[PDB]
């Protein structure tokens, strides 16, 4: 028991390129998407883990 | 090393304030600084060109890792680690080289001077040995203004310098 559930949910990802499909097929147990992100490439950016405050 | 920064010349002249090198004389006209401009402009020149060439010589995020890429994590620190000690070293290292070779250059110019001026009064001076001539004549402003451009006429007053020394 973690988080007091003795069950488990495995995370998945993908990206589908322009003018590609995805498909989901299921008979259970499936946690199906609601939302998904357009996103859009561009270098210079990063993930920095701090505590400073923001100005 | 070229023994006149801290050589024969023991020491500087907070009284020179219109240049890096230059020159003292005592007439009967007066006493007074003069910093020899071409030398000084010269050397800021190259000076200026020395720091811009270290400047551009010279011219990032983690990645995060599970608990079953522990290889994977120490190649990236050992990497982050080795240019960081590489970088540091050179960094460290031409300061120091530069330094020396700019305390170099500044005394090879102050030597250069002292030979220039050496070479132009021969015997109708005489060296004191601190970094000073005294002259065998009296000559005047003009004098200095002639030895300070390059333009010393030594017939002029070697039959003058002559009974004196």
């Amino acid at each position: 028991k973690v988080r007091d559930q003795e069950g488990r949910m495995n995370y998945y990802w993908t990206l589908v390129e322009p003018g590609d499909k995805i498909t989901f097929e299921a008979t259970g147990n499936l946690v199906v998407p609601r939302y998904a992100f357009t996103m859009e490439r561009d270098a210079g950016s990063g993930i920095i883990i701090s505590d400073t405050p923001v100005h | 090393l070229f023994g006149a920064i801290a050589g024969f010349i023991e020491g500087g002249w907070t009284g020179m304030v219109d240049g890096w090198y230059g020159y003292h004389h005592q007439n009967e006209q007066g006493s007074g600084y003069a910093a020899d401009l071409k030398s000084t402009q010269n050397a800021i020149d190259k000076i200026t060109n020395k720091v811009n060439s270290v400047i551009e010589k010279m011219n990032a995020v983690g990645k995060e890792f599970n608990h079953l890429e522990k290889r994977i994590e120490n190649l990236n620190k050992k990497v982050d680690d080795g240019f960081l000690d590489i970088w540091t070293y050179n960094a460290e290292l031409l300061v120091l080289l530069e330094n020396e070779r700019t305390l170099d250059y500044h005394d090879s110019n102050v030597k250069n001077l002292y030979e220039k001026v050496r070479n132009q009064l021969k015997n109708n001076a005489k060296e004191i040995g601190n970094g000073c001539f005294e002259f065998y004549h009296k000559c005047d402003n003009t004098c200095m203004e002639s030895v300070k451009n390059g333009t010393y006429d030594y017939p002029k007053y070697s039959e003058e310098a002559k009974l004196n020394r």
